[PDB]
């Protein structure tokens, strides 16, 4: 009843948020923790860089380490964190402005001229004198793409010169990120200080993660987590990028019976074979946390008082919805004439080994079919041209490159198997089209 | 030598009519065999006189229509530098000249043929200009297919009064720039670039872009970054292909490879490079 | 200022005003229709309405149309219009900016920022602020004078944007298209065409308008200045065979008129009979000389007795200045009669099949000024054809002719000075013919003969057989003007390079001709050396000059071979 | 024919007529 | 070195065609064909060599042929003409490139001897079938030959032979074998021992597998690895380095069908390709050009081998 | 959320499941959104109206701030940001400024909220196909806009294409993909049959004629007519709105017979039906050329059709028109002209004017027209060329090699 709604809310919020908690990766967590401990507690400067496939919570690992390291207060008051993103912070100047703002030194820097970026960063760091900074650059390559790599040069130069305490935590999915650095930047950067995120190769870990994400934790766990988050929310002005709008598990409360029943059901469901094979498929495909959280969000979202029980059939259902093909659906969505054009193009492509086609040829074939058709009779030219255009706009037909509309040469962007499945799946063919597509 | 001189004096006697012609919203045009530079200069020297008289040397390749619009907009109109888009500048010119009557500006285009005036846009701009009644156009033609780039509107805006004016003298200043096989150059490069294939042009665009992005410092470009950028864009099959392409660029002496890593210097100024990229748009 | 220039200005302004009036009359209908359509939309979704104007193959003539429509719509206070020139819409950004800025400026013009911040949102806000509850909505019209020159993508995206913003904003746009609607349907797909809901509008083509302006202006008796048949034919030729530009015709005509009156003060006489006499008073010996020098004066000085008068003419100016008010009178009256005769003969020759002598008044005008009508077999054929219809047809025909020339005499000669004379001379002949018709096989040929002798013979005379000093009012010298307007330089270069009319370049050119298509440089140089260190330099510079002219191209088709582009 | 020669010719014809 | 029969075959063919007054060799890159052919051409002690890479344009082949034949340089058309007008042996290297683009040059080039001697070197043995002569297939070094090479490097019994056989078994390719031998020798030198042990090889192996790309590939999912292998297969079949998605997907279907795995539809494969493209293992353009997008491979076979097959 | 679906179901029939799932994802504000949704389906599937109505009802009954937008209008990012922000930040006008994406994220982040008043934000980008043609940072930021703003918000992307044509060269985030396919014949007929009472009352409002009209109109009649209409139309078009409109007009035309004192009505409706079927997707309510221009044009067409070395004798059609060297065109022109007028600037201006009118179009080197040698291509023909030939009197067919 209300309980299902509660649980659904909980799971949804947990999936789409929960910016701090990460499971496993002890070595990496400890490593980053130690490095940040160095920079914060001992006051030295370093340049770290994280590589890993897009989907694996590496930013989450950073958030977790910070989540554990910040509330010590001995570290909290002294250090401050600056978040930067290659997609948002472009043009360098924007980044510097945002650094100024994030250090809470916009007022102390208001109305001042600076010759270069460096001379500005120096002032910004001077205003801190003490205190230390942790720069966190997401999409590092996009920062490598910037002009002269000024930001990176100066940050790493400050990291190399050991002047003032700052740490540069880079985050990217790009292996050759190191090769994108200019010599002067690459020289000032700690080589072989890059650490690769291995992700969860093992499938049992995947299933266990799924179980953890779907299951409900003890009230005490929720209480502790809530407390920790609340403690995180009070640090600084409360403006950390993993504090605002957090999971906040202190808003949900589940009775012991409900918890036991639910978790028992989850285990029972993940104990079965079909669920496990569904997860096996997902794992075979993308092996990323985001994919799993997507599948699970979809699975959780479909919980209703009509079907309050999460079951393997649902997992297999959503899995099937994942394994589906969109283009074949859209093809089935088409009209008859359009599909007849596709068939003509298929014939043309099969006979001439994927030679480019021109509207005239397809119209010629469709006409040759039309003149002897029962249904496609008395329908010519204009509509066919409209259908062709429609196919062009839907990018079912790609063009290779003002040329004439009628005389444009094209490439077709479907696979014969897709068209075949379309024929098999399309309702309701007028039988002539089948035979027209069947042979000859 | 006396015949041509007499003919020059005749074409000097042709002068006082041209003014009356120009007054009536017409523009005179000369399609002589030899150079008509001295003639137009004499016309400017004697007839025009007064103030507010512009001159345009079409055979100088270093010029651009943009700086010309800037030139006319700067001092004469006293409005400032002309806007980026030439047609906007032309709109301004139209408005301002319409605003101020009885102040006629005589502009003389030596060798309207171009380049740079070979592009249709320049002719469009010059037509839009000549369409204005305040200003007056004294162009000269030499190339054969010059009227190939004039459509109806442009030719109609160019209320043209054709005059023979066939002089026999050279063609020294004009021919001096016309490079031949019988004997870096900015004009030549765009054609040499136009003659290239798509991919080659693409590579050249990559290198010239990289060069533009880093014009300051006074310290491109490495072969590695070029290879990377080219391979990334699927413009080159392998290293040897790029080196071959560079060798082809070296043969035409467009690019220059300074080895020390292998740096690929372009031995030309940045302004004309910006002009290049600008035209390549 | 000089007198001839004053007459030039007056004449030119009169003519231009006339043509402008005719054009305004021509545009007025479709204009009113357009405005009606716009307000029609103003009264009373998702799709924006549009109006297609089929102004074929004369883009620069129909800008005054859109301008007039702007002025009219502004006068109507029904809407504000912006015009987008394909040159100002290279990108979508520039298009929308130009659109908004245009509309704003238009409103600013009617009521009596910068392009960088001309968003559609800002326009919508501005429109909402200024007048959202008028209550009767205004309209935002968007003119596209040059549809052919537009970018397909930019156009489509623009139409889509405008279509999207309907309901909230009352958008309208007119399509000035050259080709038929096939170009519109060819340029736009169906998913964009399904947002237009257009209504086709037509405008009279340039040929009809030319026939109109020719018939109504250049053949009007009001103007003392006339074009020779050859010039007339030349202008109509360059018009009908090349550019259908009314403007080009007007300007060519202007150049002819200017070239005509710039002969001297003597041509100041080419005016109304009243204004000419003052000029006669003002004339000087040089003018007497230049009016003495011209043709059709010697035959006048020849046909005369009492040689003291001959010497009085040749020597004394004051005596010659007494004949002018009679000679000019005769010329003006003659051409008056000439037009009055054209108006009659054209109705008689036009209706016939074959149309050998002519169909339009201009054709007759040319054919009559060029050669004698009686001598040419076309006229004889026309007579032979006329003598066969007979019965009510012929009678009705000649009656139509007479009614036409009469109406013309009442309408187009009455207000004119020397109109009483022309009417007094012509009317009795028309009466005589009318009686000769009222008499009506033999009386037929009698009537035809009467028409011939009374009109064609004495009034519709050629230029050779024309009143003394028929110049000043007529302008020949077509060749020079033709050369000055037409511009055929390659011929001049050719003949200038072959044989100098006043020469290494020439020799190089001759060999270059002798070659064929591709030219080895060495043998070319050797031949040039055969004909004539220094020589090599000469050859190089010559070849470079040829390269500069564009007669030869430096090719890579073979080792050191040049390819000529000429034929 | 030239104008001055023609004028002179007619003048001569006049001088001949007067005789 | 172990390639001698091919050397004699080529030598015999060339000598025969020389004395009497069009061969086609093919093999994977690890076979070393050009060295052998040039070896035979050096053993004879008109000849002009051409490479599909040294030419910016395939049509420009005629120009270089011209410059090689009659100096100095002329347009490709006039070159095609002078060629059209016509012992002269001709070696072509990496013809797959030239053939991949326009095909006219190669068909011509093979029509030309039918009427001199041209030898064409390829990375594939089915390109004329995709559009008469003597063909020669360069097979890879056999296991025995591999063992022989490894043993020869390290210098039927006993220890050296054992380690040699192990290295030969694990390496697969001769290059990887010689590389592992090099590293093992370095470790042997560093460890102050004369002979190369097994632990040295094990260390080298572990060090080769410990590289970033290999672990990166090892971290990929199954479908991704299959995709990489499919790209590789496509490169192996075509002979060109760059692949187009379609062929890759076909190879994916083949490999997946063989492995019993049911590979998802093209969309998910475009997603896969984009992911791998983003992670810089491969190199791919958007997928806006589905089926027609070009997929470059940015890992090399050795890394894939150490990642997957060891 | 149930009220929303309950509120949308009437307006959108045969879309209950879609509304349900699309309701499961975005139904309630107090529940977390998926952060990114992408439903795809052909034009006229009714996806935009569905999204719009959904946003509307959510906006009405819940504390959510909507923001609908079309991607075609966004010729630059700043416009998108301005529209979205202005729509998401109400009562803020002529005072808001958005320099870049960062500022947008910051401002939306600044809008903020409190949990107890569980508000929500959801954006709908119509015609999202364009997003992958702008900046290449808009899409990845949008699909991750929830996580960048720490804000319970969700981005919706509509399009015709499959999402597999949206992936970037670098790092695209996860997104929930939905689907809408066109309605089956029965569903379409039902949707077309639903508006019976309205068209009935309208017809009645539109005198013996109105009586016999009133006497002979029922759901069966309408459904029959619609069945005919679908039988003749639905093969070529499944776009339901088009069917509505065209059916209405053709209904009037189908209606007039029974009113004139007269099954089968198939004949004089099939005519208009096909005649309307050919006139679909377009709303409703002799080129005069010079002589030498006409000759240039027909010469160009004769250069288009007949190609290469046939000029010697004279002086594949489905593939297209061939290329012209201006010299070849002038040659063919002077060859065919048989009047032999010397070239004048006006004539070369004529050919330039011809290419400007898009009657001719070049393909190669627009700049090197003078230096040699641009390649022109003729567009029009052949009926127009024959018409020209008939106007002048020249036999074009004679020169066509075929
Ligand atoms: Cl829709
Ligand atoms: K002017």
């Amino acid at each position: 009843d209300r309980e299902l709604v509660s649980i659904r809310r909980f799971l949804k919020e947990r999936l789409q948020r929960d910016y701090t908690t990460l499971r496993g990766y002890a070595k990496e967590r400890s490593n980053v923790r130690l490095l940040l401990q160095r920079t914060a507690e001992m006051g030295e400067s370093n340049s770290l860089l994280l590589l890993g496939p897009r989907g694996s919570g590496k930013t989450t690992l950073i958030n977790s380490v910070l989540a554990d390291l910040l509330p010590n207060k001995s570290f909290g008051e002294n250090t401050l964190i600056v978040h930067l993103d290659g997609n948002l912070h472009t043009d360098d100047r924007v980044a510097l402005k945002s650094i100024t703002v994030q250090m809470q030194l916009e007022n102390a820097a208001d109305g001042k001229v600076f010759g270069s970026f460096a001379e500005n960063l120096a002032f910004l760091l001077q205003c801190l004198k003490s205190k230390s900074v942790i720069f966190i650059l997401e999409e590092f390559d996009l920062f490598c793409a910037h002009h002269n790599q000024t930001l990176l040069y100066n940050l790493f130069d400050v990291s190399q010169s050991a002047q003032a305490p700052i740490c540069v935590l880079g985050v990217t999915c790009r292996l050759d990120v190191i090769e994108l650095l200019e010599k002067r930047v690459k020289s000032r950067f700690s080589h072989r200080q890059v650490f690769l995120f291995p992700s969860l190769r093992r499938f049992e870990d995947y299933v266990d993660l799924c179980r953890d994400l779907l299951s409900l934790p003890t009230g005490n766990s929720l209480l502790l987590a809530a407390e920790k988050i609340y403690n995180l929310q009070n640090i600084q002005s409360g403006a950390l990028y993993f504090s605002r709008n957090h999971f906040d598990p202190g808003e949900y409360g589940f009775s012991p019976r409900l918890r036991d029943a639910w978790n028992k059901q989850i285990c029972k469901v993940l104990a079965t074979q079909q669920a496990r094979s569904t997860l096996q498929a997902l794992h075979d495909f993308d092996i990323s946390e985001a994919y799993l959280k997507n599948f699970l969000f979809r699975l959780v979202a479909h919980l209703r008082p009509q079907s309050p029980h999460i079951t393997a059939e649902k997992m297999a259902a959503v899995g099937s919805q994942f394994e589906g093909d969109d283009k074949i659906e859209l093809l089935c969505g088409l009209s008859v004439l359009e599909l007849c054009l596709i068939i003509a193009i298929k014939h043309h492509s099969q006979i001439y080994d994927r030679d480019s086609f021109n509207f005239e040829i397809i119209y010629a074939r469709f006409s040759k079919f039309a003149k002897v058709s029962t249904t496609m009779q008395a329908v010519e030219r204009s509509i066919v041209l409209k259908a062709f255009e429609h196919l062009r706009i839907a990018e079912l037909i790609m063009p290779l490159t003002k040329v004439q509309k009628e005389f444009e040469m094209h490439k077709l962007a479907l696979t014969y198997s897709q068209i075949h499945h379309c024929m098999q799946r399309y309702q309701a063919l007028p039988t002539e089209v089948a035979q027209w597509a069947q042979s000859s | 030598e006396g015949s041509i001189n007499a003919i020059m004096e005749e074409y000097r006697s042709y002068f006082p009519k041209w003014m009356c012609i120009l007054n009536e919203g017409f523009n005179i045009l000369l399609y002589g065999l030899g150079s008509k530079h001295q003639l137009l200069q004499s016309f400017h020297r004697e007839v025009l006189h007064k103030q507010t008289v512009l001159v345009v040397n079409g055979f100088f390749p270093s010029l651009t229509i943009k700086d010309m619009l800037d030139s006319i907009t700067s001092d004469i109109l006293d409005a400032g530098i002309s806007p980026a888009n030439p047609h906007e500048a032309v709109d301004m010119i139209e408005e301002e000249f319409a605003l101020i009557p009885e102040t006629h500006l005589f502009l003389i285009v030596h060798n309207l043929d171009g380049a740079m005036l070979r592009n249709v846009k320049a002719q469009a701009i010059l037509s839009r200009l000549a369409r204005i009644p305040n200003i007056h156009l004294l162009a000269s033609i030499d190339h054969i297919n010059t009227p190939l780039l004039w459509d109806q509107g442009k030719l109609c805006s160019f209320n043209f009064s054709w005059w023979d004016c066939t002089t026999m003298l050279p063609y020294t200043n004009e021919t001096a720039f016309e490079n031949s096989l019988l004997v870096l150059a900015l004009s030549s490069m765009r054609s040499v670039f136009s003659s290239l294939t798509t991919n080659s042009r693409g590579i050249y665009m990559l290198i010239v872009k990289y060069q533009l992005k880093n014009k300051g410092n006074a310290t491109g470009m490495p072969f590695r970054d070029l290879y990377s950028s080219c391979r990334e864009a699927f413009l080159v099959s392998s290293d040897l292909a790029l080196r071959a392409q560079l060798t082809e660029f070296l043969d035409h002496k467009l690019v220059k490879s300074k080895r020390s890593s292998e740096q690929l210097t372009i031995p030309i100024d940045g302004a004309l490079l910006q002009q290049f990229l600008e035209e390549q748009e | 200022m000089q007198p001839f220039y004053e007459e030039y200005r007056k004449a030119w302004n009169q003519i231009n005003d006339h043509i402008a009036d005719l054009q305004h009359r021509s545009y007025a209908r479709t204009l009113e229709q357009l405005v009606d359509f716009v307000v029609g939309q103003a009264e009373r979704d998702e799709v924006l309405p549009t109006a297609a104007l089929l102004t074929g193959i004369n883009q620069p003539d129909h800008l005054s149309q859109f301008t007039a429509l702007t002025q009219r719509l502004h006068a109507q206070r029904a809407a504000m219009v912006c015009v987008l020139q394909s040159r100002d819409c290279a990108t979508l950004k520039a298009a929308v900016e130009t659109l908004v800025f245009g509309l704003v400026e238009d409103n600013a013009e009617v009521e009596q920022l910068r392009r960088s911040q001309c968003t559609m949102k800002q326009l919508k806000s501005w429109y909402t602020n200024n007048f959202d509850s008028e209550q009767k909505r205004r309209q935002l019209v968007v003119i596209l004078p040059d549809f052919e020159c537009f970018n397909a993508s930019v156009l489509q995206d623009l139409i889509l944007i405008l279509s999207a913003h309907c309901g909230s904003l009352p958008f309208v746009l007119v399509l000035g298209v050259a080709t038929a609607m096939t170009a519109v349907h060819g340029t736009l797909p169906y998913h964009v065409s399904s947002k237009i809901r257009l209504r086709v509008f037509q405008t009279q083509a340039a040929p009809t308008g030319l026939n109109e302006v020719l018939d109504k202006v250049l053949l009007s008796p009001k103007y003392a200045f006339h074009l020779s048949g050859k010039t007339f034919k030349f202008l109509t030729h360059i018009f009908l065979y090349y550019d259908f530009s009314i403007h080009g015709f007007i300007q060519g005509f202007k150049y002819c008129l200017m070239e005509h009156f710039f002969g001297g003060n003597a041509f100041a006489l080419c005016t109304d009979y009243s204004k000419a006499l003052g000029r006669i008073k003002q004339l000087t010996h040089e003018d007497m000389e230049t009016i003495r020098r011209l043709p059709s004066f010697r035959p006048y000085v020849e046909q005369i007795n009492d040689c003291k008068r001959i010497i009085a003419v040749l020597t004394d100016d004051d005596y010659l200045k007494k004949k002018l008010p009679q000679l000019l009178r005769d010329c003006l009256l003659h051409f008056l009669l000439f037009r009055c005769s054209l108006e009659f003969l054209t109705e008689l020759v036009g209706d016939l099949p074959r149309c050998p002598l002519g169909k339009l008044r201009r054709e007759l005008y040319v054919n009559c000024l060029n050669r004698a009508i009686i001598s040419t077999p076309e006229y004889k054929e026309c007579l032979q054809m006329l003598s066969f219809l007979s019965k009510d047809e012929f009678v009705a025909k000649v009656n139509r002719a007479l009614e036409r020339t009469e109406q013309f005499l009442v309408e187009e000669i009455a207000p004119l000075e020397l109109g009483e004379a022309c009417t007094a001379v012509l009317r009795p002949k028309l009466e005589a013919i009318r009686l000769a018709v009222d008499e009506v096989g033999r009386a037929l040929q009698k009537t035809l003969q009467l028409i011939e002798t009374q009109i064609v013979q004495d009034h519709l005379r050629a230029l050779q057989d024309a009143p003394p000093i028929h110049e000043l009012f007529v302008f020949s010298d077509i060749a020079t003007v033709r050369r000055n307007i037409i511009g055929a330089p390659r011929a001049a270069l050719h003949t200038a390079l072959n044989n100098p009319h006043f020469p290494d370049l020439s020799v190089v050119y001759k060999l270059h001709l002798e070659c064929g298509r591709m030219i080895n440089l060495f043998d070319w140089l050797q031949a040039f050396r055969s004909v004539v260190p220094q020589i090599q330099a000469r050859f190089t510079r010559a070849v470079a000059e040829l390269q500069f002219l564009g007669y030869i191209k430096m090719s890579k088709r073979k080792t050191d071979h040049a390819t000529r582009l000429t034929w | 024919e030239d104008y001055e020669i023609w004028k002179a010719r007619m003048l001569a014809k006049a001088q001949a007529k007067l005789k | 070195p172990c390639r001698e029969r091919e050397f004699e075959n080529i030598y015999a063919f060339l000598e025969g065609k020389i004395q009497d007054q069009c061969m086609y060799v093919s093999g994977v890159p690890g076979t070393g064909k050009t060295a052998t052919v040039t070896g035979v051409i050096r053993t004879l002690q008109e000849y002009l060599e051409i490479n599909g890479m040294r030419l910016t344009e395939p049509r420009q082949a005629y120009v270089q042929i011209y410059k090689q034949l009659t100096g100095k340089t002329v347009s490709w058309e006039q070159a095609h003409a002078l060629l059209e007008k016509r012992t002269t042996v001709l070696l072509v290297d990496e013809l797959d490139i030239l053939c991949n683009r326009r095909q006219d040059v190669v068909y011509n080039l093979l029509d030309w001897p039918t009427k001199l001697v041209v030898v064409t070197i390829a990375n594939t043995m089915d390109l004329p079938e995709r559009l008469g002569l003597t063909r020669l297939t360069f097979q890879p070094y056999s296991h025995k030959q591999l063992q022989e090479i490894v043993t020869a490097r390290l210098g039927k019994g006993e220890a050296v032979q054992l380690v040699a056989r192990k290295v030969a078994a694990v390496s697969g390719d001769a290059r990887r074998a010689l590389d592992i031998c090099r590293r093992a020798t370095e470790i042997a030198d560093t460890a102050a021992v004369k002979c190369v042990t097994m632990l040295h090889v094990q260390q080298a192996l572990a060090e080769m597998i410990a590289s970033a790309k290999v672990q990166a590939i090892r971290n990929c999912s199954r479908m991704e690895q299959i995709f990489l292998q499919a790209i590789a297969a496509e490169v192996t079949r075509t002979g060109v380095e760059e692949t187009t998605f379609m062929g890759v997907y076909q190879q994916v279907e083949t490999i997946a069908a063989f492995m019993g795995v049911t590979f998802p539809p093209p969309g998910r494969a475009l997603r896969l390709c984009s992911k791998l493209g983003a992670e810089r293992l491969i190199i791919s353009e958007h997928s806006r050009n589905d089926l027609f997008q070009k997929i470059l491979l940015n890992v090399s076979a050795d890394d894939i081998h150490y990642a997957l097959r060891v | 959320m149930e009220a929303i679906c309950s509120s949308l179901e009437p307006l959108f029939p045969c879309r209950e499941a879609a509304i349900e799932t699309l309701g499961e994802l975005i139904g309630d504000s107090s529940e977390t959104y998926p952060s990114a949704i992408y439903l795809f389906g052909h034009s006229g599937t009714g996806k935009t109206a569905l999204t719009r109505a959904f946003l509307k009802e959510c906006g009405k009954r819940q504390n959510v701030r909507t923001a609908h937008l079309n991607a075609i209008e966004c010729y630059t990012t700043k416009i998108m940001l301005e529209i979205l922000l202005d729509s998401l930040a109400p009562d803020q006008g002529d005072a808001l400024k958005v320099d870049n994406m960062l500022d947008f994220v910051e401002q939306l982040r600044r809008q903020a909220a409190t949990r107890v008043e569980d508000q929500g934000f959801l954006i709908a980008v119509d015609n999202a196909e364009r997003l992958r043609d702008m900046d290449a940072n808009v899409l990845p930021v949008l699909l991750r806009l929830q996580e960048l703003t720490n804000l319970n918000l969700c981005v919706i992307l509509l399009s015709q294409l499959p999402f597999e044509k949206f992936y970037n060269k670098t790092g695209l985030s996860e997104i929930v993909c939905l689907h809408l396919a066109q309605y089956n014949k029965a569903e379409t007929q039902r949707i077309l049959g639903s508006d019976f009472q309205q068209v009935r009352n309208q017809l009645l409002e539109q005198k013996k004629r109105l009586e016999i009209c009133q006497e002979a109109v029922t759901e069966d009649f309408y459904n029959n007519y619609l069945n005919l209409f679908l039988s003749v139309f639905y093969k070529a078009c499944r776009d339901v709105p088009e069917l509505q409109l065209t059916a209405r007009k053709c209904l009037s035309t189908y209606l007039e017979p029974v009113l004139d004192g007269t099954s089968r009505l198939w004949r004089h409706i099939a005519g208009p039906l096909r005649s309307a079927l050919t006139q679909i997707y377009m709303r409703i309510e002799s080129l005069e050329l010079p002589y030498y221009a006409k000759f240039l044009l027909i010469a160009a067409f004769l250069a288009s059709h007949n190609a290469a070395k046939q000029d010697k004798r004279l002086f594949s059609t489905t593939l297209g028109p061939k290329s012209f060297s201006i010299d070849r065109l002038l040659a063919i022109f002077y060859a065919i002209l048989e009047e032999k007028v010397g070239l004048t600037c006006n004539l070369l201006s004529q050919i330039s004017t011809l290419v400007h009118l898009n009657l001719l179009s070049f393909v190669s080197g627009e700049q090197n027209i003078m230096e040699g040698s641009a390649r022109l291509q003729c567009t029009i023909g052949l009926e127009f060329v024959l018409q020209i030939g008939k106007v002048v009197g020249f036999n074009v067919r004679q020169y066509l090699c075929d």
